[PDB]
RNA sequence: UCCCAAAAUGUAACGGAGGCGCCCAAAGGUCACCUCAAGACGGUUGGAAAUCGUCUGUAGAGCGCAAAGGUAGAAGGUGG
RNA sequence: GGAUGUGUCGUCGCAUAGACAGCCAGGAGGUUGGCUUAGAAGCAGCCACCCUUCAAAGAGUGCGUAAUAGCUCACUGGUC
């Protein structure tokens, strides 16, 4: 899903030090299209159960 | 068979076996066969 | 490591520990159980290994500066007076003396640094914890 | 801590598990002698900011507060301890240590949180209400932020002792 | 003269530092009289020190030279 | 310096509300984390150690390959 984030937020690369300097910030609207295209690749529950999954990745990516 | 006066653990398979007045260590890994004698 | 300007020469003698607490400037520390002399290069070695083990931190406290000039044997003979003006300096260490202390790292991350330094000391040592509160 | 005999000769103390202790205030100054284990179990908790019930052999419960301990060298086991019988209004000044709760905003960034002074002595602790700990905010700190005793909340009814501009905690830079 | 010298004194070594082989018609005698170094504040050929003034100041100065002891009620500095 | 050699005191935690070792069985979906590099996806180093489902599975210990794989451990249940 990192590709989709590197496109939506327009990220050239990322961040070597996510603890110091970050990259950017998006919105939840750009997350709905992520849990809608990659459905079979997620066995979550409903709504929030799939909204907190992706948010996780982003958290350590630098968003 | 590496003779070391200081035999200590190096993994989680090393087992110290006291023999006839001698310090030996058994292990699945044959590179971990240390012995004071 | 070495002093910046002193007198020159000295003597030699060991009495019981005097001014070494347990917990000073940090959480964990390392003490002597044996009375000896600590060459400066030994300190340097300790400090350095400790640095290797602690990539970032710089919270290594070393309060045992070497203030003892030791002489040395030029070549041979014995005709002539005070020899070897500059050989090395020492830091007398008596049991109870706190040589090294560090803070910030976990439990396992102290046994390691300490354990290593310890293989560079001419005497046994031990690691302690906080529990003593004398003067503050 | 059930206190028993209390002589002056440590002949029947060194052998057994007993530690020589004393207590005073302003009136009586009779020397005691408490158990090793009992103390090593109790001083671990209340430390120097908490009194404990001290019943002397016969039926004499006298409340006291630990003041100065003279532990032994070469060993971790103490050898002498000084007690202070708390009065009621204004006893002696007690030393209260400084803990730290919550992750700082400078530890994440790369720096480290460093307490410059562990123990901090204040004025007029107030009996029955002695501060056993001290909670100081650390999250408000960043990089190079200095927090003095003018920034530490008072446990209500307690005034400071050290200079107002003394650095208690400071977040040092990495390396 | 210190240190070694291990608290009377004394005590060695090709042990550890540093001085003397002088000087002063005044630096003597006596009688009077004055009080230092240093920092801060503020001032003009200064902008480190100093010259001045007001405070603080058991002397952190001085005593011809080396050092220790000693010295503020002087063995510090001047005059008849 | 090193070690299940023994004897004797003590500091921490785990109890049939069924450990621990062993055995049988399962082991992630996000994910091929971000970053740096020809490449390094638990396992060179910089960073974190967030989320969900669940009786439950730490982006994680060792061995490995040019990276992949695989073989396991933490954890869960059952049989004594
Ligand atoms: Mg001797
Ligand atoms: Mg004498
Ligand atoms: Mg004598
Ligand atoms: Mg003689």
């Amino acid at each position: 899903m990192s590709y989709l984030i590197r496109k939506a937020a327009g990220i050239g690369k990322g961040s070597s030090t996510p603890n110091k300097a970050k990259v950017g910030k998006l919105n939840w609207d750009q997350v709905l299209e992520i849990a809608k295209t990659k459905m079979p690749d997620l066995n979550a529950g409903s709504v929030e159960a799939a909204a907190n999954t992706v948010a996780g990745t982003a958290r350590s990516m630098g968003v | 068979m590496k003779v070391r006066s200081s035999v200590k653990k190096m993994c989680d398979n090393c087992k110290v076996v006291r023999r006839h007045g001698r310090v030996l260590v058994i292990c699945s890994n044959v590179k971990h066969k240390q012995r004071q004698g | 490591k070495r002093t910046k300007f002193r007198k020159q020469f000295r003597g030699r003698m060991t009495g019981d520990a005097k001014g070494g607490d347990y917990v000073a400037f940090g959480d964990y520390g390392l003490i002597a159980m044996e009375p000896a002399w600590i060459k400066s290069n030994q300190i340097e070695a300790c400090r350095i290994v400790m640095s290797r083990h602690f990539r970032r931190g710089g919270k290594i406290y070393i309060r045992i500066f070497p203030d003892k000039p030791v002489t040395k044997k030029p070549a041979e003979t014995r005709m002539g007076k005070g020899k070897g003006a500059v050989e090395y300096w020492v830091s007398v260490v008596k049991p109870g003396r706190v040589m090294f202390e560090v803070a910030g790292v976990t439990e396992e991350q102290a046994k390691e640094a300490f354990r290593l330094a310890g293989h560079k000391l001419p005497i046994q040592t031990k690691m302690v914890k906080r529990e003593v509160y004398d003067e503050a | 801590m059930e206190l028993t005999a209390k002589p002056r000769t440590p002949k029947q103390k060194l052998d057994e598990s007993m530690i020589a202790a004393v207590a005073y205030n302003k009136e009586n100054n009779v020397s005691f002698a408490l158990d090793r284990k009992a103390f090593d179990r109790a001083f671990r908790q209340q430390s120097t900011t908490g009194l404990f019930d001290i019943t002397v052999e016969g039926g004499e419960t006298f409340p006291a507060l630990v003041k100065a301990v003279q532990m032994d060298k070469r060993k971790r086991a103490p050898i002498h301890v000084d007690f202070y019988m708390v009065t009621y209004g204004e006893p002696v000044e007690v030393s209260v240590p400084v803990h730290t709760t919550g992750r700082s905003q400078g530890e994440v960034q790369g720096g480290l949180v460093d307490i410059v002074v562990h123990n901090l002595q204040i004025v007029a602790p107030g009996p029955r209400r002695i501060p056993q700990e001290l909670v100081v905010d650390v999250t408000k700190m960043n990089i190079g932020d200095h927090i003095t005793a003018g920034d530490i909340k008072l446990p209500e009814g307690c005034t400071l002792a050290a200079d107002p501009e003394l650095t208690v905690v400071s977040v040092l830079p990495p390396r």
